[PDB]
RNA sequence: CGACUCUUAGCGGUGGAUCACUCGGCUCGUGCGUCGAUGAAGAACGCAGCUAGCUGCGAGAAUUAAUGUGAAUUGCAGGACACAUUGAUCAUCGACACUUCGAACGCACUUGCGGCCCCGGGUUCCUCCCGGGGCUACGCCUGUCUGAGCGUCGCU
RNA sequence: AGCCUUGAAGCCUAGGGCGCGGGCCCGGGUGGAGCCGCCGCAGGUGCAGAUCUUGGUGGUAGUAGCAAAUAUUCAAACGAGAACUUUGAAGGCCGAAGUGGAGAAGGGUUCCAUGUGAACAGCAGUUGAACAUGGGUCAGUCGGUCCUGAGAGAUGGGCGAGCGCCGUUCCGAAGGGACGGGCGAUGGCCUCCGUUGCCCUCAGCCGAUCGAAAGGGAGUCGGGUUCAGAUCCCCGAAUCCG
RNA sequence: GGCUAAAUACCGGCACGAGACCGAUAGUCAACAAGUACCGUAAGGGAAAGUUGAAAAGAACUUUGAAGAGAGAGUUCAAG
RNA sequence: CGCGACCUCAGAUCAGACGUGGCGACCCGCUGAAUUUAAGCAUAUUAGUCAGCGGAGGAAAAGAAACUAACCAGGAUUCCC
């Protein structure tokens, strides 16, 4: 759920989360649109994670 | 540096929980690598790390159950999962002691009239 | 050294879950 | 429809993933006989029935 | 108009997937399965359809637990022992 | 003649247990005779073929006195690949030709702890048999 | 002449007969004769680096441990400070594990609502919020506790 | 002490013959791994038919046909290829009860981008809802979720050989609750307030539960944004409930 | 009122052995991704489908064509 | 009024147990047709059979005479001739 996703994101990557939006994809996977607090740069955080 | 179950046998619980967490962190990074164009070596590492995760959890579960059985050894009532499985019908059988029981009327009969050993001359 | 190596009873109460410990105490 | 149950949206998702061609390296397998996915489905030719 | 024309009016489902046997025979208005008889505790089964009994008898599925029993029976359902360690 | 009631001589059954044999059984099926020198030295007749053994091809197009190293034991296809027992494809790339282990002779054995243990067991059982008749 | 048509033969098509093969059946015989609330049979959904089906497995998910074996698996790649007492693979299988429904069990069957106890994080005891864990189904036997009766009584 | 990789079965043959015949032998070709003579035994043992079964192929036949709803034309581009694709320009039609713009049920990825032009789209196609490779559905406020409707359906009870059925307040000790008060046990911003257990007191609802994406049911609007989503994302301004 | 082995039964299950049986329109429906594909609202109904070669050696390269297709060449005892 | 015995009957997420469902070739208990034969058909037959329901086990059921007999008597049950 959203509360679980939010707490997992914070613990795994040590960031702060503003809100979470979720949908279940047509192939059955659940996609989470996680927005970070304004004091965080998702572009920078992605480099930490390895996405970019 | 591969994880073998023998190496993990004697370690403390919190020491294995730490070792578990390192593998789980490693797997998550590999799963990020799986979609960002990691080399074939990183992709092949996924299965190696997954079975290493299983090995640690296996040794944690086994070690925990071993000590629970020692804990409940002398107890009259044990958790259902620590009792023998066998089959459902076999668990409902008369136990060893109950099958050996005989009425005093039958014990006296066997004592007085035991089946004998004999032969008949040809 | 590497070429040498590559060619060769009781209850532990710490492994008991906390809940069992609480029940007994 | 747009109005969907979770159970139906999950059944439909599995039917979506099975609707793909076989990998081409399956052909080179030693004792292979499969030539193609004979269990392909088309939304218009044959209906899922649920 | 009982033929082609009347086939266009059918857009209301009578049955849906059954949660016990997974077959699309769970009548919605009667809340019953035409295949397995759910919610009846006992499984629906008749001897006037042998073909149907062999479609869903034991063995036709996974045998998740029954096939480990067949392995355990060959050793007397021994428990609490292990092979002599190396 | 076979007398064991629990051994099948049925053709269909025997072939199925050959072509569906598990890997550790195919190993035993994939055995080769030892050269005359090796047979006298170890008192053994056959060994399960192994990678890094040196063999002679004695049947087929590639038979001859050349000795090559075993480079792959393709148990799934029931063949081994040997050095220089190879041909070229249409495009010129070289490819190994599979030889059945029963059509080669082991001239040198890849020896380690387990191989020496296996050789000793075979020589010991043979000696018991030779003295049993004597 | 030459078309067209008919017959026969050669060759070529169309077709898949015939023959040879058989890891399948069928029939007879033998030994054993074992499911489940400690959650069966069955179903659903997942799990592979590349994998749709079959197969296998269950979030430890084409498998963990242990034992035997002893150098592979393989369609391609890869080699974890994987591989010879730091044991590949396969086999066995006694250890551990085993998602959702299902007799199927908190109530309902939309992943809807709860209740009790404990733990952890939010802030900051309590509350409140989030998460984790354990219980909460029908019948029934023995026993326990709490009761009911202008039921039969005894002493007050 | 049969035949057979120095070529079995099978199959073809304007080849030579045998027999009244059922059939058989030999030659030649193809084929590639088995087969036959005689004495006996055994049978799922001999096809022209059954509007026979299954499979295949004909003539009909390049034939019937590809004629419901007014209609196309010019130039260019891409391309091997253009009546049919795209762009521009003409001429037309649906004519707000539409051939427009959005939904319910149903479909289930058909949606979007790129590629292909094998098969399919009853001509063709440079095109497609086809095939291929990848994407796409974001909510306290829009629905479900809750209520009850006609109704369905447990328990008590009754019936029933029995799986079970009838029945829904009817043959039931059907309440696990509450302001307040009294006794203790604990705690904390230990001061005094909570919590808890028991007791006292009070208590109709009288029917478990299910039943509507059109009924009842608090509360979100403006602007921008995508290839494909937005009253859901972003910007701005609000509101309900706890 | 009550218990009781053995000799008896067994087209399901586990594991085996065999045959004067059938041999891919046969034999189980199912020799193969078969109780599968597909049909039906449902109860149910339910196929077709085996064979390159000893070994993939599964035809590089040249040439015409947009391509499908061809002509050469090559592998093989044989692609007749 | 109270207290206390017993009886009958309740409520518990009380302590500890046990039943449910499946498979069903064989087995036990029920219930139970009609095609069919009778050259028609109603009793009869089909047949205590198919279908339907319940309950098991490695076997089940039965079983140690309220028996058979009428002999110079036999001697639980089950199976074969
Ligand atoms: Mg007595
Ligand atoms: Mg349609
Ligand atoms: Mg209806
Ligand atoms: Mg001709
Ligand atoms: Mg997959
Ligand atoms: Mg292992
Ligand atoms: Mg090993
Ligand atoms: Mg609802
Ligand atoms: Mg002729
Ligand atoms: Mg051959
Ligand atoms: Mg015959
Ligand atoms: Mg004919
Ligand atoms: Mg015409
Ligand atoms: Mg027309
Ligand atoms: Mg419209
Ligand atoms: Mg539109
Ligand atoms: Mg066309
Ligand atoms: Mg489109
Ligand atoms: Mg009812
Ligand atoms: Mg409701
Ligand atoms: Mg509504
Ligand atoms: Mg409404
Ligand atoms: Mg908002
Ligand atoms: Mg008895
Ligand atoms: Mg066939
Ligand atoms: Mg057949
Ligand atoms: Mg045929
Ligand atoms: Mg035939
Ligand atoms: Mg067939
Ligand atoms: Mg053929
Ligand atoms: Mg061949
Ligand atoms: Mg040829
Ligand atoms: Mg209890
Ligand atoms: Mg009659
Ligand atoms: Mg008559
Ligand atoms: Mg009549
Ligand atoms: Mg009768
Ligand atoms: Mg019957
Ligand atoms: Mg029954
Ligand atoms: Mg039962
Ligand atoms: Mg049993
Ligand atoms: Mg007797
Ligand atoms: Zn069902």
């Amino acid at each position: 759920n959203k509360h679980q996703i939010k707490q997992a994101v914070k613990k795994l990557y040590d960031i702060d989360v503003a809100k979470v939006n979720t949908l279940i994809r047509p192939d059955g996977e659940k996609k989470a649109y996680v927005r970070l607090a304004p004091d965080y740069d998702a572009l920078d955080v992605a480099n930490k994670i390895g996405i970019i | 540096a591969k994880i073998k179950a023998r190496d993990l046998r004697g370690k403390k619980k919190e020491e294995l929980l730490k070792q578990l967490d390192d593998l789980k962190v490693e797997l998550s990074q590999l799963r990020v690598a799986k979609v960002t164009g990691g080399a074939a070596s990183k992709l092949s590492k996924i299965r190696v790390v997954r079975k290493s995760i299983a090995r640690v959890l296996t040794v944690i579960n086994q070690t925990q159950k071993e000590n629970l059985r020692k804990f409940y050894k002398g107890k009259k009532y044990k958790p259902l999962d620590l009792r023998p499985k066998k089959t459902r019908a076999m668990r409902r059988r008369l136990n060893k002691h109950e099958e050996s029981l005989k009425t005093k009327k039958q014990q006296r009969k066997e004592r007085l009239y035991p089946l004998r050993k004999y032969a008949v001359k040809a | 050294e590497s070429r040498k190596r590559k060619r060769p009873n009781d209850v532990d109460m710490s492994w008991i879950p906390q809940e069992t410990l609480n029940q007994i105490n | 429809s747009s109005h969907k149950t979770f159970r139906i949206k999950r059944f439909l998702a599995k039917k979506q993933k099975q609707n793909r061609p076989i990998p081409q390296w399956i052909w080179m397998k030693t004792g292979n006989k499969i030539r193609y996915n004979s269990k392909r489905r088309h939304w218009r030719r044959t209906k899922l029935g649920l | 108009t009982k033929g082609t024309s009347s086939f266009g009016k059918r857009r209301n489902k009578t049955h849906t997937l059954c949660r016990r046997c997974g077959s699309k025979a769970y009548h919605l208005q009667k809340s019953t399965c035409g295949k397995c008889g759910y919610p009846a505790k006992r499984k629906r089964k008749y001897n006037w359809s042998a073909k149907a009994k062999r479609r869903n008898t034991t063995g036709t599925g996974r045998m998740r637990h029954l096939k480990i029993v067949y392995r355990r029976f060959r050793h007397g359902f021994r428990e609490g022992t292990t092979p002599k360690p190396k | 003649m076979k007398f064991n009631p629990f051994v099948t001589s049925d053709r269909s059954k025997n072939r199925k247990r050959h072509f569906n044999a598990p890997s550790h059984i195919r190993r035993k099926i994939m055995s080769s005779p030892l050269s005359k020198e090796l047979r006298q030295k170890y008192n053994v007749r056959s060994m399960p073929i192994r990678k890094d053994d040196e063999v002679q091809v004695v049947r087929g197009h590639y038979k001859g006195q050349q000795i090559g190293k075993v480079v792959q034991v393709y148990r799934k296809k029931y063949v081994i690949y040997i050095e220089r027992v190879q041909r070229e494809k249409a495009n010129g790339t070289t490819v190994h030709v599979g030889i059945h282990p029963s059509k080669v002779v082991i001239t040198r054995l890849k020896l380690d702890k387990d191989r020496k243990k296996i050789l000793e067991r075979k020589a010991k059982s043979r000696q018991v048999g030779k003295e049993k008749g004597k």
